[PDB]
RNA sequence: CCGAUAGUGAACCAGUACCGUGAGGGAAAGGUGAAAAGCACCCCGGAAGGGGAGUGAAAUAGAACCUGAAACCGUGUGCUUACAAGUAGUCAGAGCCCGUUAAUGGGUGAUGGCGUGCCUUUUGUAGAAUGAACCGGCGAGUUACGAUUUGAUGCAAGGUUAA
RNA sequence: AACUUGGGAGUCAGAACAUGGGUGAUAAGGUCCGUGUUCGAAAGGGAAACAGCCCAGACCACCAGCUAAGGCCCCAAAAUA
RNA sequence: CAAUGGUAGGAGAGCGUUCUAAGGGCGUUGAAGCAUGAUCGUAAGGACAUGUGGAGCGCUUAGAAGUGAGAAUGCCGGUGU
């Protein structure tokens, strides 16, 4: 129990991207974007601390799935009612509340604990070219690869 | 019909959260300074 | 200032004391005096003649103003219970608790 | 010798086992008797031959 | 000649009840059950002192990988350029440099991508 | 003011004017202790040593060589009859840097 | 040899309360102070109880009167807590509040990692197999004689006595 | 490390898995023998969790290194080689 | 240099509790018991300071045992839910 850095609050310095969905892949976009919400860039990540920076979804509604997944990949869920299972294909999700479907994929790919749903809350996913967030000073973040 | 588990002190202090009373209406009189039930008769030299 | 007053071995559970004492804690003594006599509990006669016992310890004794006196402190301490018996349906007893208290009331003019 | 510093021969005297007294001493529940059968009883045992 | 219980019983159990200063509710309070509880605080740390170097270990793994991407390099990659240069200051030493001074960090990572 | 130094089996940051806990050495308290084998030197002009810098030395002076805090290491398996409690104390030598000589 | 759960069932108005038609069964319950010097007198209250004054080294020594543990019940407060899924800890760790048997200190604890009580009985129990409401007391390989084996001591072709 | 004599024992309900076989139906987390492991009496890492499968045997400490089986998009160390 | 996971069991070394012998000590300028503390020893455990308490109690070597409790639908007290 030595000299190791740790940081905390009134140390962090979060920040803002913009990132466009035209022309990526639903969970391949999701995956990088986790980890940008997650402070794993930064050389000062902590575990129990919430590093990290805000990320803009901006476009989210030229997402694109590969294979057969737009009538196939169906999500469901259940009403906690009998026989209450409701399900909607992942086609119709994106004609349908397509902001929805990106910020439930993102969320999938973080812990389920008091800081990792504190975290996703940094996430924001507009269908269309806009967002009203244009005071925080936005940059811009390319997927690698 | 019978008990499992008994009941922690923490338990049974929350259930107690609302185990209480609260004082009566208990205005002053006019005749006498003093302190009588409200839309009741006081009961030191009885006036209304 | 403080002055005291105690009533040893009142016959009423210390359960049933403990909500009058919630009232007047805090309060000054010209309003628990009004709120004790004013109020449809058991133990609201005893209390409150354990209330004018301390403010009579606080001019006599000890030289101190009524009008200006607060209660400071008022609890009940559980004191020793009697052991009794209500008899049963098929030939069995069972335990009754005729449980007692001791009552403090501690009055201060809250100077220093 | 002195009345008070006294000393046995070296090699004379031992202490005796006390068995039942917990587990660190090794003879601790059970007290050196096993599980369970005749032989773990009181006065369990047929007697010789 | 008899010897009966006394003082050793509740001096012994009173030092039980000490080690569960601070536990929740009866835990803290009554031997038998404060007694169980320091049981599992002493096997649980022995695990934890364990499993405190596994710890500490991945997770300046994660700032070396992190600081090592900004100048476009793989924590495998630079962690075998390392070896085959010479140098072998370890994983604790590299990230707290990554951290302080970058300017001998990124001076580093040009000496082990030379080294391949 | 950045040296690495391999003290132990484990390596430090020192830095001039600062204490440091190593394991327990082999002098006496008040004395100097140098140290050979230094792996890093920062600062403004960097040394890295390929094991080692070759020329380098980081000089202290000790203090205090004690005994670290107490420390119980129980152990028991559930349903057998079984567990082993011991006391454990580590020493450690308490030093602090004077120069770093490059 | 015991020292008030011990020692007689009984240290005390014990073969007594009490139980049974009867034969019979069968308890619990010690301690003011050296000395009663056992709180005159005043104050609140119907009294009980209390606050002063006084006796005394001492009155929480005031007649349930030596000391006074735990479970349990309260009153005041330093830090904490109303988006959270808990075998309740442990390892990491900010912020705040303190300052020791003075030493790489003490209290709390945002958040992160890893974690299905104990005993018994079993091939195998987180077990939905057993036992324990909590705390305290006190509750199970003894010693008489004989046999055998080992250590240790005297003496040695001798060694040793019982009543 | 093997044998001899003497003091003290505990055990006589066993279980998966792999292979050679009987029985059963080339059924059973069946049953019964041969052989080898390891649970019993074995904690640690992998098989999500998971006595018996794979890896490997914990004297104590450390905010040191490199390897095993299994891994390297992120939950979650390590190639979006 | 080498060894040190462990149930049934075998073997070794110890810690603490009452009473006795001999020796030497401490106590109204406050013993034992009780409570609190951030102390010491590889463990069972040992001190020191303060508070309360009001008359006895440790240490060294040896001896002797009614010598150590969390479990028995255990026994008695008294306190919960
Ligand atoms: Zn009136």
């Amino acid at each position: 129990m030595r000299q190791t850095f740790m940081a905390n609050e009134s140390n962090i310095e979060r920040k803002w991207y913009v990132i466009d969905a035209e022309g990526q892949t639903l969970g391949r976009l999701s995956s990088e974007v986790a980890s940008i919400l997650r402070g794993k860039n930064k050389v000062t990540y902590t575990p129990h601390v919430d590093t990290g920076d805000y990320v803009i979804v901006i476009n989210a509604s030229k997402i694109e799935f590969t294979g057969n997944k737009e009538t196939d990949k169906v999500y469901y869920r259940h009403s906690n009612h009998p026989g209450g299972i409701k399900s909607i294909t992942a086609g119709e999700l994106r004609r349908t509340n397509p902001e929805r479907l990106i910020e439930n994929s993102i969320k999938g790919m973080l812990p389920s604990t008091r800081l990792g749903e504190k975290q996703g809350k940094k996430l924001f996913v507009y269908g269309g070219a806009e967002h009203p967030h244009a005071a925080q000073q936005p940059e811009n973040y390319e997927l690698r690869g | 019909a019978v008990p499992k588990r008994r009941t922690s002190k923490t338990r049974k202090n929350k259930r107690r959260t609302h185990f209480k009373i609260s004082v009566p209406g208990m205005t002053e009189c006019p005749n006498c300074g003093e302190y009588k039930l409200s839309h009741r008769v006081c009961k030191n030299c009885g006036s209304y | 200032m403080e002055a005291k007053a105690v009533a040893r071995t009142i016959r009423i559970a210390p359960r049933k004391v403990r909500l009058v004492l919630d009232l007047i804690r805090g309060k000054n003594a010209a309003e628990a005096i009004a709120i004790l006599k004013l109020t449809n509990k058991a133990s609201s006669p005893v209390i409150e003649k354990v209330l004018m016992s301390a403010l009579a310890n606080a001019e006599h004794n000890y030289d101190m103003n009524t009008d200006e006196l607060v209660v400071k402190e008022a609890y009940a301490n559980e004191g020793p219970t009697l052991k009794r018996f209500r008899p049963r349906a098929q030939g069995r007893a069972s335990a009754i608790n005729k449980r007692t208290s001791h009552i403090t009331i501690v009055v201060s003019d809250g100077k220093e | 010798m002195k009345l008070h510093e006294l000393k046995p021969a070296e090699g004379s005297r031992k202490e005796r086992n006390r068995v039942g007294r917990g587990v660190a001493t090794g003879n601790g529940k059970t007290s050196g008797r096993g599980h369970k059968g005749q032989k773990a009883r009181s006065g369990g045992g047929v007697r010789p031959g | 000649p008899r010897v009966k219980g006394g003082t050793v019983t509740r001096a012994r159990r009173k030092k039980t009840i000490k080690l569960a200063k601070g536990y929740f509710g009866s835990k803290h309070t009554l031997y038998k059950v404060a007694k169980q509880q320091v049981m599992k605080s002493g096997q649980y740390a022995f695990r934890d002192r364990r499993q405190r170097k596994r710890d500490f270990r991945k997770l300046w793994i994660t700032r070396i990988n992190a600081a090592a991407r900004q100048h476009e390099m793989s924590y495998s990659r630079l962690m075998n350029g390392l070896k085959k240069a010479g140098i072998d200051i370890n994983r604790k030493m590299l990230s707290e440099i990554a951290i302080s001074d970058e300017k001998a960090f990124a001076q580093l990572v040009t000496k082990a991508k030379d080294a391949l | 003011m950045f040296a690495i130094i391999e003290t132990g089996g484990k390596q430090i940051k020192v830095e001039e004017g600062q204490e440091i806990f190593v394991e327990k050495l082999d002098v006496n308290e008040g004395d100097t202790f140098t140290f050979d084998k230094v792996l890093f030197v920062g600062g403004d002009s960097v040394k890295v040593g390929a094991p080692t810098v070759e020329g380098a030395t980081v000089t202290a002076t000790v203090n205090k060589q004690g005994r670290g805090k107490k420390i119980t290491v129980f152990t028991y398996k559930r349903r057998k009859n079984s567990k082993r409690k011991k006391g454990h104390r580590q020493p450690y030598t308490k030093l602090t840097i004077d120069k770093i000589n490059a």
